[PDB]
RNA sequence: UGAAGCUUUCAUACU
């Protein structure tokens, strides 16, 4: 656990100086939530050299049980347009996403 | 949408791939392929082993679209399931003494090389030295 | 000699025998024998002989 | 536009004629000072609580860190010609100005140099000292440096020439640095170890142990043994002329150390050799649990060695890590 | 100029997936150490058979591929329900006999102290009572002769249970002489 | 058949196996964290050891049989 | 009887008979990635035409998304020969 | 207990 007054979660450490976190969610609502907005960000913010995220995280074996939220907080820094045409699949507005996204990062980590 | 009906048509695919018929055994192939490219990344992993179990006996067929079919099956395999289960599913026949098990299993590794080569690379299995040449792979056992 | 899985397609005397006999060293060595493979140290001087067998130490002890 | 409530809470109202975003986060017991400063050129707002924080967003990047410092109650920003961008802060029977200069970081860090790579350390549980080992390949001991020096010497001032002007007294004398120009990197089966007890708090090293030049040490444990009363033992496993390709090693050892005056140094016991390299200890039930290659085995503390007990031969190409619930 | 199995059974570490047809490869050690790797299921088995593959016997015959126990419980064979559909397929959605990776299909494989109430029925037993002695016809024996040496921590009611033990159809309990809870689940 | 490292009925052993050596090495090249493994494994800077992996290219497993 | 040559630039078509179906798995359902062809097979009157019969192209065509998850579409140019 | 393959002049079904 790593702040006070917080929950457990699983730290790992890479031999490139890398520090990552991985949750567990703990209903249903999130899981769906967080699994759509991945499904979207997948296909309207692509790569940036040209990779498939799906076919990158399924390297060696198929991802399995595991949202990618580096992926999923790129929604920060998209512009407007293209924010307001995710969040309005998600039945949402950019702001509520950003502070929806927000909440599971402050729950466990900083 | 398919990925909470796989366990209801499982037995039903069961059946029809133990079913002496080519058409039902080759269209309980195409089922297997469909469903197979159909739920991906979504854990559902133990169906479709299962299914494999039933499918893979099928590979020494000479009925050209019984052997199309299973071939197409499997590459949807190699996608829903992973590359590391067919190449274990390869492994025993790569070097068999009849040349039509070599054939058969050559086509399937190839098929399989071709798409995630990259992947591979962590699945091979450890194959010691003779006396003439090296084979270990010395830097995956470094130990930081 | 028992009739088991390593014993197929082998149709004659001797070399039934010796494949035992190879088959008999190689599971006795694979196995935990504790009565031979043991490291007790007796209390008979109680900081040295470090080298007695699970026997020695039941022979020190009596 | 921020609220601060009297307990260590906050909240975040966006300015509007009405309320539009909302975040509260539990990060106290105290009441919050909201107090006005300037980062990064532009405004910030200094909280402040039994803990003192800063709140900034960055670019759509919203950022609630706390300091390294202890509880202030008034502060605002800073500027003049001993640096133009400042805080001044107050403390109980204190006047502070204090900075912050660190564009944007999550951890901040201090460091304590050490002497070769190291592999894995382990908590000491009463005096919370870290026992860390260290290992690297093409790498001499301190030992053999000094020798291999002694020798190059003495074989340049027989150079067989006027004999009369001497570089060797000062090629002996000033080491140049390693961290700066390098350690000698010589040898392929080369090998150097050591074992440091070091204080975290502050960055002090407390005990050290040089072992011999080819040995190369892979595993550590802090454990009691039941036969034993309430000390503690440092186990370190070690590989003895390991080659890594082709891969060839000549053997292996366990060290035993006593851990004594509180956890702040190590006196030898006894040294039992193995077969082969043990890479993971591990403690178990009073007894302790190695993997010495292939092989699986339980040892109880001797008074001369570690005594076998119990093996598994079925494991199937080598123990990297041994862990038990 | 090539090796007899026999031969080839003393020179590898695992001699009982030496099999006829493999002195005759190309390369008989490989193949034999692939055929020992710690996984990668075998040949299909029928490659050799003449009879190719299924088929075989048609004298089997096989029922209607009968309906999962939810969706004949559903009442389909007029007013219908939707909801109890739905409903019913999600919440009373259940998991078939999964097989594992290594097991493979064959032609022939599609064939190859408590007691129940029904049985007690049957046999003429009555009900447990509350506070009584209502053994059943084998614990006389047992009382008479001693406790079974097969199952020493069985307890019966009278020998080593109490009376007031047995509830129902329970005449009988085994009793033999941690932190269980999974990390990361939902709430 | 036109790819490189593809099999067939007539494949030997050494074939496969310089096969598997060669894109082994290549996917040490490629990858970032496995030659930083390496070169920390083996105490050696990261160019000695794509070095030492591209001359091991040439001849993996030692020269053919007969 | 596929071309197969390393493309480039040139947008591959498809009549108006078969328009929207993939050329390699000959599909009726989601188009994915657009064909890329060859070179030769679009240089001087071949530009423009259909990739599968030759004729007047009037849409763009596609991989379907199995072909491109299983990245059939980076096999060469799809022309039909 | 079991092993039902191969061929055509058959004849009958499905694509
Ligand atoms: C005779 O010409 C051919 C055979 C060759 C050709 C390429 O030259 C010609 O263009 C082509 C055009 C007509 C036909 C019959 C081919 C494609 C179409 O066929 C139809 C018969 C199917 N019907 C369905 O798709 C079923 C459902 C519907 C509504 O779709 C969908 C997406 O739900 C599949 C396909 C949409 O057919
Ligand atoms: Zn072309
Ligand atoms: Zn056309
Ligand atoms: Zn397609």
């Amino acid at each position: 656990t790593l702040i006070p007054g917080g929950s457990e979660s699983l730290v790992y450490t890479t031999l490139s100086g890398g520090i990552g976190i991985l949750v567990p969610f703990t209903s249903h609502e999130d899981h769906d939530f967080f699994q759509h907005v991945e499904m979207h960000l997948r296909s309207e913010h692509p790569p940036l050299c040209g990779r498939d995220h799906l076919s990158f995280r399924s390297y060696y074996f198929p991802v399995k049980n595991v949202i990618d939220g580096d992926l999923c907080e790129q929604f920060n820094s998209m512009e407007p347009n293209k924010q307001k045409n995710v969040s309005e699949e998600l039945d949402r507005t950019p702001p509520e996403v950003s502070k929806k996204l927000e909440d599971i990062r402050t729950r466990y980590a900083f | 949408m398919g990925k909470d009906y796989i366990y209801a048509v499982t037995p039903l695919l069961e059946d029809a791939l133990m079913d002496r018929d080519l058409v039902h055994r080759q269209t309980a192939s195409a089922v297997v392929q469909h469903m197979s490219l159909g739920v991906y990344g979504f854990g559902c992993e133990d169906s479709l082993n299962h299914l494999l179990n039933y499918v893979w006996p099928n590979v020494f067929e000479t009925s050209p679209h019984v052997i199309q079919a299973v071939m197409g099956a499997l590459e949807g395999l190699r996608v829903a399931i992973g590359p590391c289960r067919m190449l274990q599913y390869c492994l025993q026949g790569l070097f068999h003494p009849a040349r039509k098990v070599r054939d058969v299993y050559w086509k399937i590794y190839n098929s399989i090389y071709i798409g995630s080569q990259d992947a591979l690379i962590a699945h091979y299995p450890r194959i010691y030295n003779d006396d003439k040449n090296t084979y270990i792979r010395y830097e995956l056992d470094y130990i930081l | 000699i028992p009739n088991t899985a390593h014993f197929a397609n082998v149709t004659q005397i001797e070399d039934a025998v010796s494949l035992w006999a190879k088959l008999k060293l190689q599971k006795a060595s694979e196995r935990w024998q504790p009565d031979t493979e043991e490291e007790y140290e007796d209390s008979s001087g109680n900081v040295v002989n470090k080298k007695t067998y699970e026997d020695l130490k039941r022979q020190g002890l009596l | 536009l921020n609220i601060g409530l009297q307990n260590g809470v906050l909240l975040r109202t966006v300015l509007d004629p009405v309320t539009g975003d909302l975040s509260d986060t539990r990060t106290g017991s105290r009441p919050v000072k909201l107090f006005r400063v300037r980062m990064q050129g532009q405004e910030a707002v200094l909280a402040m609580s039994s803990r003192s924080w800063l709140s900034y967003s960055y670019q759509s990047r919203f950022h609630l860190t706390p300091l390294s410092y202890e509880t202030l109650e008034f502060a605002s920003g800073f500027a003049s010609e001993q640096c133009p961008e400042g805080i001044v802060a107050i403390s109980t029977n204190t006047l502070r100005i204090l900075a912050l200069e660190k564009l944007g970081a999550v951890f901040n860090q201090v460091a304590f140099p050490l002497q070769y790579t190291p592999r894995k350390f382990v908590i000491h549980p009463e005096s919370n000292n870290l026992i860390i080992i260290e290992t690297d390949h093409n790498a001499y001991t301190e030992a053999t440096k000094a020798q291999r020096k002694q020798q190059m010497a003495e074989e340049m001032v027989e150079a067989a020439g006027e004999l009369a002007a001497e570089m060797a007294a000062a090629f002996l004398n000033e080491n140049l640095p390693e961290s700066i120009f390098g350690a000698p990197k010589a040898g392929n089966g080369q090998w150097a170890s050591v074992i440091r007890v070091m204080n975290p708090i502050q960055g002090n090293t407390l005990d050290l142990v040089q072992l011999e030049q080819n040995e190369a040490a892979f595993s550590v444990a802090v454990c009691r043994f039941s036969n034993t009363g309430e000390d503690w033992y440092v186990l370190v496993g070690v590989a003895k002329d390991l080659i890594l390709n082709p891969r060839s090693v000549a053997g292996g050892f366990v060290y035993t150390y006593k851990l004594v005056n509180n956890g702040e140094k190590l006196e030898f016991l006894h040294k039992t050799p193995v077969e082969e390299v043990p890479a993971a200890i591990a403690p178990f039930q009073g007894r302790v649990l190695i993997g010495v290659g292939k092989l699986l085995r339980v040892y109880d503390l001797g008074k001369k060695k570690l005594l076998r007990k119990c093996e598994n031969k079925h494991i199937a190409n080598y123990i990297s890590g041994i862990q038990t619930i | 100029n090539r090796f007899t199995v026999a031969e080839l059974k003393q020179l590898v570490a695992r001699p009982d997936v030496v099999e006829m047809h493999d002195v005759t490869a190309q390369d008989p050690k490989l193949l034999v150490h692939l055929k020992a790797t710690r996984n990668s299921v075998p040949v299909p088995r029928h490659w050799c058979f003449k009879r190719k593959y299924l088929q075989g016997k048609r004298g089997i015959e096989k029922p209607p591929f009968e309906l999962p126990d939810f969706i004949k419980r559903t009442g389909i064979q007029i007013d219908i329900d939707y909801q109890k559909l739905h409903d019913a397929f999600f919440k009373w959605q259940t998991k078939p006999k999964l097989t594992i990776h290594g097991d493979l299909y064959y032609e022939g494989k599609e064939f190859e102290g408590d007691l129940s109430d029904e049985l007690r029925i049957s046999l003429g037993m009555p009900v447990g009572p509350n506070a009584h002695k209502v053994p059943p016809p084998w614990l006389i024996a047992m009382q008479r002769y001693g406790p079974p040496p097969s199952y020493p921590n069985l307890k019966i009611p009278g020998l080593n249970s109490p009376i007031p033990p047995l509830y129902g159809d329970v005449f009988g309990t085994n009793a033999a002489e941690i932190d269980r809870t999974p990390w990361g689940e939902l709430e | 058949s036109k790819y490189i490292g593809t099999g067939h009925a007539d494949t030997t052993k050494w074939e496969w196996l310089v096969n598997q050596h060669r894109d082994s090495y290549c996917s040490y090249m490629g990858h970032f964290d496995l030659l930083n493994y390496f070169a920390i494994a083996e105490n050696e800077s990261k160019a000695r050891v794509r070095f030492n992996l591209m001359e091991k290219m040439l001849q993996p497993c030692g020269p053919p049989a007969d | 009887i596929f071309c197969r040559k390393q493309a480039g630039v040139a947008i591959g078509r498809l009549c108006e008979k078969c328009d929207g179906k993939c050329v390699i798995c000959d599909s009726y359902v989601r188009p994915c990635t657009l064909v890329r062809i060859c070179d030769e097979c679009n240089y001087g009157s071949y530009q423009g035409r259909c990739v599968i019969c030759g004729g007047p192209g009037v849409s763009d065509a596609y991989y379907c998304k199995e072909c491109t998850i299983q990245e059939k579409d980076r096999d060469g140019c799809p022309k039909i020969v």
